[PDB]
């Protein structure tokens, strides 16, 4: 079966270069042209050129020559994509692709993550949103992080109805952040007990933050 | 006055050949303006081969000692809109590239723009009145990337980056 | 060059009901290179149709494409829960704006609430207020920060979830961003939210230090 495994997540700073690799299986590679898509967060597809791995000739789309380089490796059926003079507006999940003759992309690989950005790894500050006077909401607030993702948990997954994890924003600082909510019976305050669970795994933190009335 | 291309290893007196047609890659992506950029092909071998236009010498970018036009130059292509389908152009009037023996063949200034001037005309034909631009090639294998061609069982690569940096309006 | 305009941007549809996703090219294209995708949330495009009307392999036979020239459509015989994701139309390296399929059902008015800076917080010098909109649909809501009468600008965040996979509900959340200076300058904070689903809008406030 054709399968494409692509390179691992990538952060970087702006002004820096990345490569991302994208090793193919289940054919023969110098067969068929290598593409790559780029796909900004919340955005649609855009080509970024294709490459004939036969030969290494490459056609750049217009708006990404000058700092795109594509090559490949014909003993490990890897191609490569190099982006070089990262901006701040590059930050954008990769994909490499193949057509069932050219353009026909019916296999993809995974995607790769690029994020670019001058921030260095930080845990979060998790804060409380207190409920106060049938149904009572409450949650977290999961502040200033670098990178994504956090997971939240409450209850240790005892408590998983009503819960709504908020996906993350962008500060202007460059730190993320994001909420989780979960809406409780207002006679459930004071007896219950309600802990979210936040986890940051590039930076190793694990807070457990009880959230409290007043 | 000339052209001058650099050759590795030196073609010898007797590999000169005339230029019949060329091999192009139009280049994808959105321009800014009305201007069309096209380059050496990018492709392979298939793309030269499906051309017809050559002779018996194996050739890349440049189609030596090849099928001549009749009376005016001729653009081909499966289409028009695909940029992974290289551009068959076969010149009407053949353009001799003379190799001296030191590692560098010659070609006239002006008898090789005047064909790139015939060649954006009909490029026009397709895309419409628009700025037609020759770019170097994007890079590739040493035989693709160079105007690579046999002569006599040896293989002569000579870097074609002077013969399309132009811009015809 | 080829400009592939679908609509609408965002398809709402009852589960069972018809889709019908429209691709306008901005010249006359041949049906030999109009292809369809589908791209759920955290996953890559999957080819659905090639050549404007040919199926791929694997897919559903409730798929279907047809047109020509200018005009092509990617029809979904019964939409299924499943379908939910965002359709791209190709022409070689051009792609569609792309057209989102939803789930559609009957309103549902949001719960909104509202929650002060914690005290923890403010120590580090930085207030978070939080409006909360729980359980609604159709996803367009508006909602104002009015602090002391003035309506805010520039310092909100809004975060809107996924589609809810059971109810087809929306959850939004605003997060208005105040440094503990300004903060402490005003007393009456207040969201004001405008929906389909409220006769009226709903207003959640709190003084700051009750
Ligand atoms: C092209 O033809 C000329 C004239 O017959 C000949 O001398 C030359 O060797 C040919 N070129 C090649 C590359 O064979
Ligand atoms: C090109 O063709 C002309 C006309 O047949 C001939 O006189 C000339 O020698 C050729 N040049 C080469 C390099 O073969």
């Amino acid at each position: 079966q054709v399968q494409l495994v692509q390179s691992g997540a990538e952060v970087k700073k702006p002004g820096a270069s990345v490569k991302v690799s994208c090793k193919a299986s289940g054919y023969t590679f110098t067969g068929n042209y290598i593409h790559w898509v780029r796909q900004a967060p919340g955005q649609g597809l855009e080509w970024v050129g294709w490459l004939n791995p036969n030969s290494g000739g490459t056609n750049y789309a217009q708006q990404f020559q000058g700092r795109v380089t594509m090559t490949r490796d014909t003993s490990i059926s890897t191609a490569y994509m190099e982006l070089n003079r990262l901006r701040s507006d590059d930050t954008a999940v990769f994909y490499c692709a193949r057509g069932l003759w050219q353009w026909e992309f019916r296999y993809w690989g995974q995607g790769t993550l690029v994020t670019v950005s001058s921030a260095s790894t930080k845990g979060p500050s998790v804060f409380p949103l207190a409920p106060s006077s049938g149904t009572a909401a409450l949650g977290c607030l999961v502040k200033d992080y670098f990178p994504e993702p956090v997971t939240v948990s409450w209850n240790s997954g005892a408590l998983t109805s009503g819960v709504h994890t908020f996906p993350a924003v962008l500060q202007s600082s460059g730190l993320y952040s994001l909420s989780s909510v979960v809406t409780v019976p207002s006679s459930s305050l004071g007896t219950q007990t309600y802990i979210c669970n936040v986890n940051h795994k590039p930076s190793n933190t694990k807070v457990d933050k009880k959230v409290e009335p007043k | 006055d000339t052209i001058t291309l650099p050759c590795r290893p030196a073609p010898p007196p007797h590999c000169s050949s005339n230029i019949t047609g060329l091999i192009l890659t139009r280049q994808g992506g959105y321009s800014n303006a009305n201007t069309v950029i096209f380059r050496p092909s990018g492709g392979d071998w298939r793309d030269i081969a499906r051309c017809q236009i050559a002779g018996t010498v194996v050739s890349t970018q440049l189609f030596l000692n090849g099928s001549l036009a009749e009376e005016e130059v001729v653009i081909r292509s499966e289409d028009w809109r695909d940029n992974a389908k290289s551009i068959c152009v076969q010149l009407a009037t053949s353009v001799e590239i003379a190799c001296t023996g030191a590692g560098h063949c010659a070609i006239s200034r002006a008898k090789w723009a005047n064909t790139l001037k015939q060649i954006a005309s009909k490029l026009r034909e397709q895309y419409g009145a628009k700025t037609i631009i020759f770019k170097p090639s994007s890079g590739g294998d040493p035989e693709f990337v160079n105007h690579s061609f046999n002569c006599g069982g040896e293989f002569f690569y000579c870097a074609s980056t002077q013969l399309f940096a132009s811009t015809w309006f | 060059d080829i400009v592939l305009t679908q609509s609408p941007g965002t398809l709402s549809l009852s589960p069972g009901e018809r889709a019908t996703l429209s691709c306008r090219a901005s010249q006359s294209v041949s049906s030999s290179n109009l292809a369809w995708y589908q791209q759920k949330p955290g996953q890559a495009p999957r080819l659905l149709i090639y050549g404007a009307s040919s199926r791929a392999t694997g897919i559903p036979d409730r798929f279907s494409g047809s047109g020509s020239g200018t005009d092509f459509t990617l029809t979904i015989s019964r939409l299924e829960p499943e379908d939910c994701a965002v359709y791209y139309c190709q022409q070689y390296e051009g792609f569609g704006g792309g057209t989102k399929v939803e789930i559609k059902r009957t309103v549902a008015a949001p719960s909104v609430f509202i929650f002060p800076p914690s005290d923890e917080q403010l120590k580090s010098g930085t207030a978070s207020v939080v409006c909360l909109l729980n359980n609604f649909y159709p996803r367009e809501a508006k909602v104002q920060w009015k602090v002391d009468n003035a309506l805010q600008s520039g310092n909100s965040q809004e975060s809107v979830t996924e589609q809810d996979s059971k109810d087809s509900t929306y959850s939004l959340s605003s997060t208005l961003t105040l440094s503990k200076a300004d903060y402490e300058k005003h007393k009456v904070y207040a969201c004001e939210v405008t929906h389909q689903g409220l006769s009226s809008p709903v207003t959640k406030s709190f003084n700051r230090g009750e």
